[PDB]
Formats: structure tokens, C-alpha cells, sequence
DNA sequence: AAAAAAAAAAAAAAAA
């Protein structure tokens, strides 16, 4: 089992 | 009490807090092992608070 | 033709009430000029403000609070508005709005301590309806109400 | 990498046909949908508690300032926000003496003390409603703090304070709202601490419910509840397609009868001829025997969906073209077949299962902030995840405190477009009338249905319960 | 439909039921709040729904 | 020409009776001036009152109460009315109204 | 402590009386504040007068003439003087001086 | 009397 978590990809972000 | 650079066991007043995880295998989305995060506490660092 | 309503206030403290009042007046069809309403800032603003008060302003609403009572920018705006008031031969030009309960009528600024003020202290909507009746009484220029402009 | 799609944030409608993403800001600037001239308010409780209610009503008459307006909008004042007159003059007051309210409180049996405490209030409410000339739109019940400490299950009175029905639930609010249903009296309870908390002090000296920074949202969520219960339309949805009934099934346990009997409750949401929205309950509670079935038997399922298709028919004229039964429980084929038969040929029958059990937690790579609210990880055409709770820039924060948990939305039965289903439930998360927040973490059908289920299962003697939410939330 | 009934008692009971059911449904099953409910009745019913 | 009736009163307290009387008089065809209903916002209110009393007040009505007897604004309006009475040589210019038992 | 005497007047018309009275009072040992007394002007003076009338003035003397009777600056000074009179609870504060026949 | 895969009822804190 991989020790690195499954990564997804989001097309939208934000900033403080 | 810290793996890599990141602390896992810390102090808060008289309670030593520990980071813990719980695992569960699921195959419906993909062959996956799900992890949940939790925080527990001890009075002397070895015996858990009842 | 002067068709714009000017709202002076304390920018870092009285911004929310002025926001509400401007967004309601513009929705009702009254042209409103305020420093908050315009996004971005440049050195020209201080000139622009002045010329508006002298060229396009038809009514001057001064938000009265313990913050805006003795603020130098507010005092400068009040002074230029008063000079415009003498220039235009119109007494119903400066319309103070009292929104603070710790700012009693006793301690108003000397330029507007003698002027009747629309009372926003208790209920904001009562003050807004008073503003509306005053504006329609003084025939303030108005457009057909459109909340879409405010949105 | 796994693709993660985002749905447009739903918009809600306000006065003059104006639309706004937020609810508080839309109300503050545009105002309610309908004209509510005034709220004739009835107050019941102790005389010591009436002063606090009057003070709070005057307090909300004036605008309320919160800590940070960017994080959460301030409250411009009730009459300005709602265009509705709600003064502290003209409230119809009913008094509850301290001795009478204390006699029942100090009882050994929780069920008996709760029954007597509920009866003491409801009898006066009914007497005022039926034998008094005054008209009251809504009834505010201010209760003291000791009762709340000792009026809900597992509340053990101190041995020193004990001084001296089993068919009724031991919960004060549930039984209270249950026993007032046959009279259709809109009531909405206040605790003394929810009132001017500054009076209530702890050992340290700080208020127990210190709301110093958060008074504005408190006024926002109290005024909107009062406006809704008085007969007002706060806001409505505008993205709901014509011809779609939704309905939300929730199963609740009834402990009074032997075996839980698993009473089921439903709520509908659809449109009207024109543009009006209809959001009522469908309360025909269909009891399900067996301890843990949670699957509704064919006869009750047929009766339920037949009532739902009718209640659409008499109000619009024709049958719905697609009904999307959301449900926290999974549908088995037995009830689905029963649903299908009563369903006509033109109607598209869709059964959707929603769950928070799935342990998925997306952590952003860098930054002390959660994922954006609205992200959808579509597993397949029938199943997906949707983050109903998360960061949304307008609120400037996230709706959770820790990292939120998604909703596992799967089309259990029927076909349905997964993207369209994900585009609607997120809209259902915004029509919470009991609280004026930016959005709710779960769809309001699954929440209001649970509310009416918790209320309908408090009393055994319910007969033909009202289908309006005013009497429930 | 109800009004053209030979029996006065049955016809008046049905006419009252028709109005009362709608009023009860509106009071119990709608979010609107109504202070007073005005019941408009035509003249023919007035002529033929009383002793 | 003077065709106005000035109803001096205690504004913080006597609003109700003054409003009722002003509305009744207006409905009767009498042009009436009163601060609660006729005073413009954003004006020199003291100067406006003095001008109205001096030039436009044909008749002066004073609301007498336990409050209005010693209210400074009411007393100043009363004195200006007395001076206008001396100017106009009309002994019946001013009519007090007693409402407080 | 308030120990200044304020002399309000119509600036471009009542120079002679204000000058004579101020030069007399200062010689008599009374602190006097007036606009014609201070040499040079700036934008601050409009603010300055206000704080004086609210913070240092113990008596307020109003030159009464056909000019100063309806002068806007004189009116504003009179208003703030009346209100500080109210706040001090001292009725013998404003002392008018009529100089016109 | 276990297992995993699904259920609801309840109380407590911390924010919104
Ligand atoms: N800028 C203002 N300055 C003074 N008063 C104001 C202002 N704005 C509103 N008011 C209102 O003006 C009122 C001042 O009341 P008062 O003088 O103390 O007591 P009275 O019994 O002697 O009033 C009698 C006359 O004074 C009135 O001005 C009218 O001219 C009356 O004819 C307050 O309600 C204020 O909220």
C-alpha cells in the first residue's frame, strides 16, 4: 500500500 | 516525540495529547485504505484517561 | 446639472452604514457619490471630491458619529460643502444624519450644530423614510427606482 | 490525478426579482418577497423573563454590530431588513408564576415533570388563543435555565432538590411542539441564556454563552425565524426546473410503542403556476414495524407517493415529470416497485441516497484553510461526492471548524444525470428558514424532514398533522 | 354539484363541508398567515341553503 | 400675508396631541405650521421658526402642559410670539391650550 | 479651567466696538479671545473657535447690532455658546450687548 | 458470536 495519499485535482482555488 | 520535523505527542496543562489514526480497507471506489485522524490524552504519558 | 448625492463619513469606522444607505438610495434611483463606492484609488481623488461638491452635488449628507464628528477630511468636505451652500443660495443643502447614540445633539460640530438632522439613532428605516420624504419635498432629481443598479 | 469538478454556487431570489448568492446580504439590501405589515407577538413566561425579552426586542430594533462584517454581515435592524413592524408594544403577555413553574420541576420522574411542565405552558397558550380577543401571529416561549438542565432525557436532579405521562417523550421542545399541532399555533421557544446572556455568569465571570462577537448573526437568525413563523417569505430558489418534486424520507424511532416502529416522514419541494415556490412537509407518518428495517413496506410506500403525486396535482394541475426522492437510507427493490406502480408513465422516478459516513477528507497542499465548498468528485455516472460544507470566499471562511466531510450522493434507483443531481442538492442546501446562514451542510429536505419526524414522534395521539413548517421548526 | 340536492340537510352539510375543508387545508398546510377569513357566498346558495 | 397657525409644543413628549390637532386643522382648511410635520430637514431650524413666527404666523397656538410650561425652546417661541403680538397690536394673537390636568 | 471671555461679533462691520471693548477689558485684567485680536489666519481657526467655546470660555459676550443679528458665523457661535450654556447648567453665561439704536 | 456494511438516538464543545 502506497505511503503517499491519493491526490485529486481542483480547477478552482482561492486566496486569503 | 516528533517524527520527521512534525510533532505528534504534545503537552497541554497536565494532559499529554497523542495523534492517532484508524484504518479501514474499502474496495468500492478503488483498492483503498481509508485513514481517520483522532486525538487522545493521557495523564502520565502511558495510561489513557478513562 | 447637479444630480448627485454626496455622502461624507468616516471611512474606516462608518463604512457599513454608508454602504447600506448608498446601496438603498441607488436602488431607489438617487445618484450617489461616495468614496467607498469607487474601487481603486489615485492621487487625483482629493481634487475630484472637491470638484464634485462644487459641480455636480445637489444634496450633501454628512454621516454624524463620534468618529466622523472631528475628522479632518470630513471637516474639509463640510467646509467646501458650506461654501457651495452659500454659493447656491439654498438653505436645504447640508442634511446631517445622526447615527450615534453616544453622540448626543449637544456635541455636534459647529458647522452643523445649528442644522436639523434626520434621526437614524433608533431605527434606520425611519431615518430612510424621512430622507425620502425630504428628498421628494425638495424635488431632488430622481430616476425610476431600479434595484438592478444596486445589485 | 483524479478530476474534481466544481458546480456554480446556487443563487436565491429576493424582492423585485433580484438574485443574490448570500441570504443575509440579499435580505439586508432587497428585503423579503411578500409584504408582512406587522408581527403581533405573544409572549408567555415568568415576569422576570418578560423584561429580558422586551430588552432583546428593543435591542434588535436597533442595528447590531458584529466583530468582523467581512466574515459575517451585520444586522441593519428588523424593520429596515424585513420591512415589517415588530415592536415591543402590543405583545400579548401570559404570566407563569415561579411557584407554579417550580412545583412541577422538582419531580423524581422525568416523564411526569416534563409532561406537567409542557402542560402548564400549553394550557395557557390554548386559553389565550381561544378565549382572548387579542390576535397573536406567533408565540414566544421563554423558559428558565434550570428547566433546560432538568427537562431532557437522562437529566438527574440533585438529590437535595427533589421534592416529590409515560406515553409522552421526555424532551421539552419535542413534546411542546407535538401537543400544539391540532390547534395550529406557531410557537418558537427561547431559552433564558439565548436571551440577554450577559446576565448569566459562570465561576470565572465570563458569560456562559458569550455572544459578544456574534450578536449580529444571532439577531439575523432570530429575526428570520420570527418572520417565517409569522407568515413571511424570506427568500426563494430560482434555479429549480419546472416540474420537479423532491420529497425527503427520514426514519425516526418511536420508543413509546413496543419496538421502535420506525415512523417515516417526508417533505416536498416544487414550483407553482408562475414562479412561486412551494416547500411544505408531507406528514402522513407511515410506521414501519421490525426493529431496524428502515425500508418502507409496499402499502405505506404506495400511500406515501400517491399522496405526494396528488398534493402536486391539485396545486399545479398535472403530474410531475421527474421526482427526486432524496433519502439518507438506501432503497431496496421492494419499496421501489411499490413506488413504480403508483407512479404514472410520464413521471421519471428517481431515488437518491445521501450519506455522510464515507471518510474522505481532502487536505489542501499548503495553507491553513479547507477545500472550496462545492467541489464534486464524480466516481461514476451513478455515484459521486459533493462538499456541501467547505470554504466559500464570500463568508471569508469555511463553514466547518476542522476539515469538513462530504456528502456521498449516489443515484440508487432510476437513471438521473449525476451532474444535474449534484447541481440541485447544493441548491437545497440554501433554503434553511430556521437559520439565516449562507448555506446548510445537508439538504433541507433531509433536515426539515428529520425535524418534523422528531416532532411527530414525541406524541402518540397525533391525528392529521399540519403540513406547514411554521408549526414544526 | 352539491347545491342541486333535494334534501336540505344534506345539501347544506355538503356546502359547509366544501368551504370548511378548504379553509382548514389553508390554515394547516400553507405558510401564509391570515388574520380573518372572508367567505363570499352567491345569492342562489343563500336562497337555497337555509331552513 | 400671514396665514399660518404655529402650534408650539414640547416636541419630545407632546407629539401625539400636536399631530392630531394639526391634522384636524389641516383637514378643516387651516394652513398650519409645526415642527413634527412641517419643519424641513437640514435647515437652520431656529432661524426658520423665528421667520415663520415673525412674518407668516397669523395666529399662535401654545400647548400648555406640565412639560411645556418650562421648556426653553417653548419659552423662546413664546417670547417671539409676544414680540409679534406687540408688533401686530392684536391682543388675541396668542391662544394657550391647556391639556394637562 | 475656563478663564477666557469670548466676544462674538460681525467681523467686517463691528471692528470699532469690538476693538474698543477688547482693548478695555484686557487692560482691566480680563482674558479676551476674539478673531480680530489674533493676527494672521489659517484653516484651523474655524475649528479653534469651537474648542475655545467648549473648553476655555467662562463668559460669552455677543455684540448685538443690525449686522451681527443675522450673521451666519455669529449664529453658529451663538448656537455652540447656548449649548455649552446648557451643559454647564449656568444660565448667566451668554451676556448680549446691544449697540444699535 | 464473530465479521464488514449500514442504521439511528444522544450529549458536549465551538464556533457560525
Ligand atoms: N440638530 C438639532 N439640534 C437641535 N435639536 C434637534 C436637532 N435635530 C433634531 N432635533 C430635535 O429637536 C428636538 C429638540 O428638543 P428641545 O429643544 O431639547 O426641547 P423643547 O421642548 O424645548 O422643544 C421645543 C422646540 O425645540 C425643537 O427644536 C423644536 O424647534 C421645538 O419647537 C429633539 O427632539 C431633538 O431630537
Amino acid at each position: 500500500v502506497s505511503n503517499e495519499p491519493v491526490k485529486f485535482k481542483g480547477n478552482v482555488s482561492y486566496n486569503i | 516525540d516528533k517524527f520527521e520535523k512534525t510533532m505528534l505527542v504534545g503537552k497541554q496543562k497536565d494532559k499529554n495529547w497523542h495523534f492517532a489514526i484508524s484504518g479501514a480497507s474499502k474496495l468500492y471506489p478503488f483498492p483503498v485504505l481509508m485513514i481517520s485522524s483522532h486525538i487522545f490524552f493521557t495523564a502520565d504519558g502511558k495510561k489513557l484517561i478513562d | 446639472m447637479r444630480n448627485k448625492i454626496f455622502i461624507s463619513h468616516a471611512t474606516p469606522d462608518d463604512n457599513d452604514f454608508t454602504r447600506w444607505l448608498a446601496l438603498k438610495l441607488i436602488g431607489l434611483g438617487y445618484e450617489v457619490w461616495c468614496d467607498i463606492l469607487f474601487l481603486d484609488k489615485g492621487v487625483d481623488f482629493w481634487s475630484n471630491i472637491e470638484k464634485v461638491i462644487r459641480e455636480d452635488t445637489c444634496k450633501f449628507l454628512l454621516v454624524s458619529s463620534s468618529y466622523s464628528n472631528q475628522r479632518e477630511g470630513v471637516l474639509k468636505e463640510l467646509a467646501v460643502a458650506a461654501k457651495v451652500k452659500k454659493q447656491l443660495k439654498d438653505d436645504k443643502f447640508i442634511i446631517p444624519l445622526a447615527i450615534d447614540e453616544q453622540l448626543s445633539y449637544d456635541d455636534i460640530n459647529i458647522d452643523i450644530v445649528r442644522l436639523n438632522a434626520i434621526d437614524f439613532k433608533m431605527s434606520w428605516a425611519r431615518g430612510l423614510k424621512d430622507i425620502l420624504e425630504a428628498f421628494e419635498k425638495q424635488k431632488v432629481p430622481k430616476e425610476v427606482a431600479d434595484a438592478s443598479k444596486s445589485n | 490525478m483524479k478530476e474534481l469538478i466544481y458546480i456554480e454556487e446556487p443563487k436565491i431570489l429576493f424582492a423585485h426579482g433580484q438574485k443574490c448568492t448570500d441570504a443575509r446580504d440579499g435580505l439586508a439590501l432587497f428585503g423579503p418577497l411578500n409584504n408582512l405589515y406587522g408581527i403581533k407577538s405573544g409572549v408567555i413566561g415568568t415576569k422576570q423573563g418578560l423584561k429580558i425579552f422586551r430588552d432583546y426586542l428593543d435591542h434588535i430594533q436597533k442595528p447590531i454590530y458584529n466583530s468582523n462584517s467581512i466574515t459575517r454581515p451585520m444586522f441593519p435592524g428588523f424593520e429596515a431588513v424585513f420591512d415589517c413592524k415588530w415592536e415591543s408594544t402590543g405583545i400579548t403577555f401570559k404570566e407563569v408564576t415561579n411557584e407554579d413553574i417550580g412545583k412541577f420541576l422538582y419531580n423524581s420522574s422525568t416523564h411526569k415533570r416534563t409532561y406537567d411542565l409542557v402542560s402548564l405552558f400549553i394550557d395557557k397558550i390554548i386559553s389565550a388563543n381561544k378565549n382572548e380577543d387579542e390576535n397573536v401571529d406567533v408565540w414566544f416561549v421563554i423558559v428558565p435555565d434550570e428547566i433546560y438542565k432538568y427537562c431532557r432525557p437522562n437529566s438527574v436532579l440533585p438529590k437535595e432538590m427533589v421534592q416529590t405521562t409515560y406515553n409522552y417523550d421526555a424532551q421539552f421542545h419535542d413534546q411542546f411542539k407535538a401537543r400544539l399541532l391540532k390547534h395550529t399555533i406557531p410557537t418558537q421557544i427561547f431559552r433564558e441564556s439565548t436571551l440577554a446572556w450577559r446576565d448569566f455568569k459562570n465561576a470565572f465571570g465570563l458569560p456562559i454563552r458569550d455572544f459578544s462577537k456574534i450578536e449580529g448573526h444571532l439577531a439575523w437568525t432570530i429575526s428570520t425565524a420570527a418572520f417565517y413563523k409569522a407568515g413571511g417569505k424570506p427568500w426563494k430558489l430560482s434555479d429549480v426546473r419546472n416540474g420537479v418534486c423532491y420529497l425527503g424520507l427520514v426514519y425516526k424511532k418511536v420508543e413509546k410503542s413496543k419496538n421502535p416502529r420506525n415512523a417515516c416522514c417526508a417533505a416536498q419541494m416544487f414550483l407553482d403556476n408562475g414562479d412561486g415556490t412551494v416547500f411544505k412537509g408531507e406528514v402522513g407518518p407511515w410506521y414501519n414495524p421490525k426493529n431496524g428495517q428502515y425500508h418502507l413496506e409496499p402499502k405505506e410506500a404506495k400511500a406515501l407517493l400517491s399522496q405526494s403525486l396528488q398534493s402536486y396535482k391539485e396545486q399545479i394541475g398535472e403530474y410531475p415529470k421527474e421526482v427526486f426522492i432524496h433519502a439518507k437510507t438506501r432503497f431496496n427493490h421492494q419499496e421501489w416497485d411499490a413506488f413504480l406502480e403508483v407512479t404514472p408513465k410520464e413521471t421519471n422516478l428517481v431515488g437518491v441516497t445521501i450519506s455522510k459516513t464515507k471518510p474522505l477528507k481532502l487536505y489542501k497542499t499548503e495553507g491553513d484553510y479547507t477545500i472550496l465548498r462545492g467541489n464534486a468528485y464524480v466516481v461514476n455516472e451513478r455515484s459521486a461526492f459533493l462538499w456541501t460544507v467547505g470554504y466559500v470566499p464570500k463568508i471569508q471562511t469555511a463553514l466547518s471548524m476542522e476539515v469538513p466531510n462530504p456528502l456521498f450522493i449516489e443515484i440508487n434507483k432510476g437513471e438521473a444525470d449525476i451532474k444535474q443531481v449534484l447541481k440541485d442538492i447544493l441548491s437545497l442546501t440554501k433554503l434553511n428558514y430556521n437559520a439565516c446562514i449562507f448555506a446548510d451542510g445537508e439538504p433541507v429536505t433531509l433536515r426539515f424532514a428529520d425535524k418534523i419526524g422528531e416532532i411527530l414522534t414525541a406524541s402518540t395521539d397525533i391525528k392529521t398533522p399540519p403540513l406547514a413548517f411554521k408549526y414544526y421548526i
